[PDB]
DNA sequence: GAACCTTCGAGGAAG
DNA sequence: CTTCCTCGAAGGTTC
């Protein structure tokens, strides 16, 4: 799950957030299993 | 109304409002959004009320934001998810995003998708955001520094216009309820043909005529009272202050009219450059009384018959 | 104290001070809070002394800060969250504000909350029922939004020769000095119509009653103080006096240049249009032109020259 | 999708696309890039579109960015950086990128290097890239506005103009094909003739129009049924919008025609100077309804008649 | 390549050539530089060439930059830094540059040396710096636009003028001759009298007409294929172009010849008035078709019977 | 010293002097502070040296700054707050400080007291800063530069005027005692003459021709000496400079005293315009050598008179 | 060298050598630094070389800046930090500081102290800065720029002149001397003649006419090969170019010798109104060629012998 | 009516 | 974002 965990913090620092910041963000996510979209979708959406 | 929730109630607008309605009936004829739509017109005549109405005759809930909170990508894209299918966005001064997020901006307009791009540049790889159908609403002082882009995207345009005497009128009387006073319809009309068209401008009027009529009267606003609180303030019958009578007598009685440099009219009314550039001088060239050349102001034709003087070439 | 502190006390501006008068007893009335009122006008003519004014009317304590001091929003923030219901809020030279900060201002004023941010924290804040009161010599440098906010307007003007004249009684007699009711009239005269010249006027007789007299303003110690000071009876300074008479005299009367005036003079260029002139065109000495400024028939009558068109 | 994609679907502009055909075939004949090309032209008249029909013409794959996208020469250097033999890059606006860009363009058109400086004090190197064979494609609305020693590098001019009513007619029956729309040979020439010449406003009103007859008929387009909702939308007969009406009725029935300064006009109407200098007037002196003097813009006769005014 | 690189191959501009001969000459007999050259004239004539040819005879390395490409003093610092002794510094468009920037030249080209604050704060402090030994090359549009103290600092100056019809001619078969390709010497004739004799032109048309060549002819350029080719292009019959047309065609019909201001010319026709008065005009008055006065510009009567007007 | 320390050293000005004296006596009987004073008028005629006799008059300490010094509110807001009861602050180039700044001044110098913002952050407050009675002394060439609501503040002003032949010549002497050299009255009263009213003048002349007088004479300053020096310098008795006698010259030999325009007499004298106007023509003009007119400048009968020619 | 070192080597302005040599006598008799000095004159006549001249007479090393190298007072302040006692500062070009860095002069010209503010922000202070004695140099080629406050500071002017032809003469030898040629008198004369009294030129035409002669000669300057290599630069034998030719041959050919205004003979000749006034006619005026009149100019009896036509 | 000269007013670009 | 300054206009005299 590293890959999907590595794309959605990849991904949410290619928009603009802070390495440390976008890691805590989704660092907050508790399910791995979810696919990146997920995790980006909920780290946003609790980040909203 | 003062304030509405469907097209029966919103006072004024007609063409806007007319319009409008044939688009959302079809749009209804059929399982889909209404088209991205911008709104145009100068500032107070009530786009952001507008935006409500489509939202409650649409059926569907109102997102608001405004063009400055929005700093980065991330801002607008956090936004996109909280809508639901058919959501409407508003977008206030919309002007005055970033470049960097307009480029988002119209891809997701078009498309209901968002590329994500990530990597070094020789490997690199893409996600797909899928976003649920929506209508973006947006409204603007300024349109020449709308990007063509931007700009092509925009399916609806409607233009505001300042309220006629017919409609501002309606609006006094139905402001004069909400607070504890009758008013005579001559009274109301003899408010509305000096608002200047505004309703904000109509209510301000509205509120010093009540403290007249309730210290040096009755407690209610006939015609007499009206023509004497409009007596103690000096807003002439063409909503004229005692400045803009001032600057319009000065410029006929000493330079015939001109030309005359903004520098000379400014000492002789002793007020600052900028005073009479940006308060008094706007609405007189909204009137047609004086024009701006090369050489300097100039006094009309429509002038000199508004204050009673003869007029000569 | 200079200042007046009720309505009673303070003499003239008969139209703002009549107006002021029906709003504030309307608010009383309803238990309201005033709207928000703007001042602006030229200096020295009772903005800052109204100000205070309204509030001893009201009956409430006034907070006072100005435009230089306010540099960013968290400054307002934090003066905004120390107003209590029914409070005034003053603030002096408001056209200074940054516009970051108006944007801020012009919500409270309508809607009386505030939502905004400020390691950055979200703030929110209810206000309760206030009035903000605004003093400015630029009226025209507030964005247009801003203005749109306020409900009352107040253009302060120019004193009358008995209105000046009461004033300088008035201001005579907290310096304990005697003065006739002639020498004041002689003072008020040479005041440009402004209170701020008027109590000038006075220190400075004062002074010379004080060393060169017997402490005692009269008819004859007025015209000895007055002749020392050089100021012309229709209030023109030595140097206003200089440029009459070299456009008379070396010119016909005009048309000439301002550059021309000002190097016959030994005058900068920039002192004589924005120090000496701005006056004499409007107590209708000299006239501006196409091709240069002239002076008028005035002029010749009070220098006491023979007139020629 | 609603564009194009070959020569033979892309309608009109045959001066244009009749040259570009000759010089396409003749380098792939000589299997070489084709030369750096400027496309200008009023907006909407098909020029993003022709740059997509030239690289499947060519059988590259497109790369797009615009001047105002570029701030600073490490973004052009990247984006040169990141190309592929061949590739075709298009550049919207490119008289509006700053001074400091166009510096790496000019050595990347005529010989395909860039050289960048390092180090500082006693220490001064610097690197000296090759960049492969590419094909810069190029856009903007004013010709004249665009860098002098940059427009002499470009070595094929299109020159894009107006389409006429046969054109916009076959323009307005394609879309309608694809909305499933019914509507008769003299429907389509009403809107085609109210578009003034652009193919964007033209898909433009079709839309709007489609949403009128399904609402106030039955669904068909009828001429009577165009012409009425036309009306609606504020379009005069003339192809005059909202803001070109406004325009004209102000300078006739305020100033008399004129002359009247751009500042005062831009203050009567809500409008910005800028805009309308740039958006409006162009249209309106190209079909002589204003024009330009020392005193100011005045309406010509053909205004007056037009608006139904009698002229002095 | 195209770009030539001796003088025994750039053709024309024999009194540039001749004198600049002397001077490198001259130049290496003594262990020296050569003194400071300013070239201008038209553009687009060959004076960057010359810059290549003079650092090939001298033996050194060329750098090049331009006066729109320097924006603070610092920057120019910086390139003055990166030169060795000897090199040659080519600054492009030099009438541009912000007199923040030209007024450090003063010292450096009559004494070598620069004055300059380094450091921030407690560490700042002034530095006389020590330039090696150093040749610049200005060129510009406008010599008398500029500044007395600069241009008094120039050693050489060099007017540079308009081909003839022999040179041209050889121009085009030499390039005809890099190019496999085979142009008739009537053909090659042809061509150069329609590029208003500017090289840069007559390089562009041959491209063009060879491709055309290759797909609608033999292979071979002849009088009848070059008419053809340049009659497909806007290229008249003799050389004017679709921009003068305009120009011509507003003047007589829309000001009856004038006199008219060339300011509201330019905005009538859209076009910028540094390119009329630097491209455009000077052509058209060395051959008779537009006559000046102080009141304006005047249409001859040739332009009358060119355009197919009647020269009442 | 060089500058005069009290009233009985101070020679002329009686106007300004006379007036000082009162306010301050009465200011003394009364134990307060002196009101704010303003000191404007022309370069060198004694604004600095009033600055400090009235300090030695109020006998209290002055503190000294000016206005290039300040920069931010912060600054003044230090300046202040280090003030002790009865102190004089002196700001010199008053006319230079923020408008930003002015601005701090409105409150201190009317009500003696200065909102300030205190703490940071959370802690952030405003609080009435509180300031102990004290006189401004202001100095300035360019008063029409501050702002209107500051110049009203002021209490009194005082204009400088020049001196007269007495007043100099008794300056002179006390300057020719302060270095040690013997000078006849006769030699006081011929340099005087030639300072145009100014004592920094004044003392400049007497600087050069002691030089001469101790290196090209025996150490004394003498009718005979001092026109040998004078000689030298060319100073003419009326004090025009060489170039002053050029220009006087040249109008009477050439245009018969004008009327002539400054563009046209510049080119003349080799000169350029805007040394003309601003350093030689503004001394003729005030004192009655030319005369300026619509159609030019003229000379008048006092320099034909002066330059030996006849008033034909 | 180039530049001369002493007073013995300084051909020419005897004007201001004889000053400068008193003063500086002077100066060292009692022990003292010399005075404020401001040269100031046409560009290159000797400004720059003087200054350092008066330094090696002084036997003191010389600090040395630029006028456009200081930006802000922090500057100026480091610079005055590091003076010792004695050092002579010279600023070039001193007109192109900014007017808030001039005012900080003021107080370090006359008194030797500059107020400066210091501290973190929370805690600051003024104090003042105590300069040791020395002398400000300046040059500038226009001092109406400078302020008035300033310019009463210098105690010493100097205006350079024009060079004449016995002195100019001089200066061509003494340069032929240097690069070890052989020059004629005859031809040394020839030369200055041209010069435009110029020393700047003198040198640059010398080291062209040098290049010459030994590329195509014998080595030797004589007077058949100066005429030779004056021919090839287009030089007359009255310093005419061919634009100063073409002007006064157009009066005479087109208007026999005017009166003529200058915007009908800017369109007879091609150049810019305004060029022309300030670049080519202030020569042709100052050595009688043209003579301006009410009605316009006319060339006068010593433009048509130099030309060869019949006067009359 | 052609040419010189002075004065004013509104942009714009360099702090 | 603001101050300085430069570009264009037109009134007036003279031959
Ligand atoms: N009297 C002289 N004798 C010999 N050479 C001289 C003399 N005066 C000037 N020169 C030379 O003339 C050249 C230019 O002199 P400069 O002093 O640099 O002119 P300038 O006054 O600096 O011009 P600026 O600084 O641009 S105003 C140098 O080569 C000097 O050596
Ligand atoms: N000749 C044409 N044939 C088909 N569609 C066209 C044509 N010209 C324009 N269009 C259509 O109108 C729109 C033109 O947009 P675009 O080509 O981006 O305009 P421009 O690039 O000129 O600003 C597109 O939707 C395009 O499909
Ligand atoms: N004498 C010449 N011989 C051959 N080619 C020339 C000659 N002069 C110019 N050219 C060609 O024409 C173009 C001239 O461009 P350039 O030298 O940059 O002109 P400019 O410096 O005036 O812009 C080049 O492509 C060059 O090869
Ligand atoms: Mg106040
Ligand atoms: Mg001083
Ligand atoms: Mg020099």
């Amino acid at each position: 799950s590293e890959d999907a965990e590595q794309e959605a913090v990849a991904a949410l620092v290619a928009l603009g957030y802070k390495p440390q910041e976008a890691s805590r963000m989704v660092s907050k996510i508790a399910r791995p299993d979810a696919s990146s979209e997920t995790l980006i979708r909920d780290a946003l959406r609790a980040a909203l | 109304t003062l304030r509405p929730q469907y097209f029966k109630e919103y006072i004024g607008q007609d063409k806007v409002k007319d319009q409008l309605k044939i688009f959302i009936e079809a749009a209804k004829l059929r399982d889909e959004a209404l088209d991205h739509t911008l709104l145009f017109g100068p500032p107070g005549l009530g786009k952001t009320t507008m935006a409500f109405v489509i939202a409650n005759e649409m059926g569907v809930n109102l997102k608001q934001t405004s063009g400055p909170a929005i700093e980065k990508a991330g801002d607008l894209v956090a936004i996109l998810n909280d809508l639901e299918p058919g959501d409407i966005l508003f977008i206030d001064e919309i002007h005055r995003m970033p470049m960097a997020v307009e480029e988002v901006l119209y891809s997701a307009m078009e498309d209901y998708y968002i590329d994500i791009m990530i990597g070094a540049g020789e490997t690199s790889r893409s996600v797909h955001l899928d976003l649920p159908p929506f209508t973006l609403v947006g409204a603007t002082t300024r349109a020449g520094m709308l990007s063509n882009p931007l700009r092509a995207r925009f399916g609806i345009n409607g233009h505001m216009e300042y309220y006629e005497l017919p409609d501002l009128t309606e609006i006094v009387e139905r402001t004069s309820e909400i607070f504890e006073m009758t008013i005579t319809p001559e009274a109301a009309l003899e408010l509305a043909r000096r608002s200047r068209g505004t309703p904000r401008i109509a209510n301000r009027l509205l509120k010093r005529v009540r403290d007249y009529a309730q210290i040096m009267g009755d407690g209610v606003i006939d015609d007499k009272i009206a023509d004497q609180a409009l007596t103690m303030l000096d807003v002439d019958h063409e909503g004229l202050d005692y400045v803009d009578q001032k600057i319009l007598r000065t410029m006929i009685e000493m330079y015939g009219g001109g030309p005359v440099g903004l520098g000379t009219l400014s000492v002789n009314i002793a007020e600052e450059r900028e005073t009479v550039e940006d308060m008094y001088e706007p609405y007189l060239i909204q009137k047609g009384f004086i024009m701006r050349t090369r050489t300097g102001r100039v006094a009309t034709a429509k002038a000199y018959e508004h204050m009673g003087y003869d007029y000569t070439r």
